[PDB]
């Protein structure tokens, strides 16, 4: 039940959008190797994502943490980058699919830095690149984030050496 | 996994890096919305 909703780059939500992915592009210290060489990004497409049982299964979940955490729910936007974008849209996230390794514990994880979460777009650690050239740093193929809104309620803070 | 015992996420905070912003990790799918399908290509820098 998911309906994806093109949205105009003259209008001010798309700008608003591409303004978080351009504006979060960081220098990596792996000088590239996962996510490829690059300062910013060619926006091809912005789509609204629209499911009325996930969103009512998020914002159920979202009151529950609100109420835990002195009525602030900590509602972010995050990007997230994977190569099951395609699944997660249609399906929601699933925390049976956490990701095992990550330095935060087994969880689903998401970015400040858009450029964070490229490097996950073709797998861990950016896998073998793009499925048509093998490219981590490919400049033709596409690649597609999310853009999420996240509740974080009570936040463990961890301080990490990156 | 689980969330550390009384919170709902953990935030991952670069402390040696000074630009990179925070990571954060939540243990729900229940916690998080895909709400916008960004389709993009990185850029070759000039
Ligand atoms: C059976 C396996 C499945 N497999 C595979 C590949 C893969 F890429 C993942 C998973 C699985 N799983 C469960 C995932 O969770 C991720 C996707 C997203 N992902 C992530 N991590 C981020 C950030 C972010 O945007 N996305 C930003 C913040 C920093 N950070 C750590 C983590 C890795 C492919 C392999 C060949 O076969
Ligand atoms: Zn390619």
């Amino acid at each position: 039940g998911t309906i994806l909703i093109d949205l105009s780059p003259d209008d001010k939500e798309f700008q608003s959008v591409e303004e978080e992915m351009q504006s979060t592009v960081r220098e990596h210290r792996d000088g590239g190797h996962a996510g490829g060489i690059f300062n910013r990004y060619n926006i091809l497409k912005i789509q609204k994502v629209c499911n009325k049982k996930l969103w009512e299964r998020y914002t159920h979940r979202r009151k529950e943490v609100s109420e835990e955490n002195h009525n602030h729910a900590n509602e972010r936007m995050l990007f997230h980058g994977s190569p099951f974008v395609n699944a997660i849209i249609h399906k929601g996230f699933d925390e049976r699919h956490a990701y095992i390794g990550g330095m935060f514990g087994a969880g689903i994880y998401f970015a400040e830095n858009s450029s964070k979460s490229n490097q996950y777009v073709y797998g861990i650690g950016g896998g073998t690149g793009c499925p048509v050239h093998k490219d981590r740093s490919c400049y033709i193929c596409h690649r597609q984030l999310l853009f999420c809104r996240v509740t974080l309620g009570k936040s463990f803070l961890q301080f990490s050496a990156m | 996994a689980h969330s550390p015992p009384g919170h709902h996420s953990v935030t991952g905070r670069p402390s040696v890096n000074g630009l990179a912003l925070a990571e954060y990790v939540i243990y729900r799918g229940e916690q998080a919305y895909p709400e916008y399908l960004i389709t993009y290509q990185i850029m070759r820098p000039e």
